[PDB]
């Protein structure tokens, strides 16, 4: 179920459905267009998580939480420079709050069932 | 070549960390206290907040005004 989270994120990068970040991640739960919520963890954020959690637990928005913040910024693909090799340093993204119009998926309906229980 | 007059200062942003913190208040349940208006335009709906003034409030996208 994260080579289904990479599919899902990157059926959400392509088609630009994802408002990425949390003044976006803040727009598209205020506008309510959370079909999922993405978070990574185990960062010195005292108010930041907590932010997220009640944004999350507000009505409807589902919680994936990873651990590492540089991990799930170097699958939302921002710094790859040589891609010959490996990424050289991607910031640490959070919130990539993904509105997937890219439904043409297998990895939609496997994250949903890993939701359903 | 050399002119009197000294040259103006350039614009720098002050940057602010964690922005959106400032925006809400996050509660002990699953709710809000958001202390700033949000903009009642067409143009920006429920997402875009208004600028909390010492005199005034203004949003920042569509330019909309209301003073005290």
């Amino acid at each position: 179920v994260n080579t289904a989270l990479q599919e899902v994120l990157k059926t959400a990068l392509i088609h630009d459905g994802l408002a990425r970040g949390i003044r976006e991640a803040a727009k598209a739960l205020d506008k309510r267009q959370a079909h999922l919520c993405v978070l990574a963890s185990n960062c010195d954020e005292p108010m930041y998580v907590k932010l997220v959690e009640a944004l999350c637990a507000e009505h409807q928005i589902n919680l994936i939480k990873v651990d590492d913040n540089k991990k799930l910024g170097e699958w939302v693909g921002l710094c790859k420079i040589d891609r010959e090799g490996k990424p050289r340093k991607v910031v640490g993204c959070s919130c990539v709050v993904v509105k997937d119009y890219g439904k043409e998926s297998q990895a939609k309906d496997v994250i949903e069932e890993y939701f359903k229980c | 070549k050399s002119y009197t007059t000294p040259k103006k200062n350039k614009h720098k942003r002050k940057k602010v960390k964690l922005a959106v913190l400032k925006y809400y208040k996050v509660d002990e349940n699953g709710k809000i206290s958001r202390l700033r208006r949000e903009c009642p335009s067409d143009e920006c709906g429920a997402g875009v907040f208004m600028a909390s003034h010492f005199d005034r409030h203004y949003c920042g996208k569509c330019c909309l005004t209301y003073c005290f």
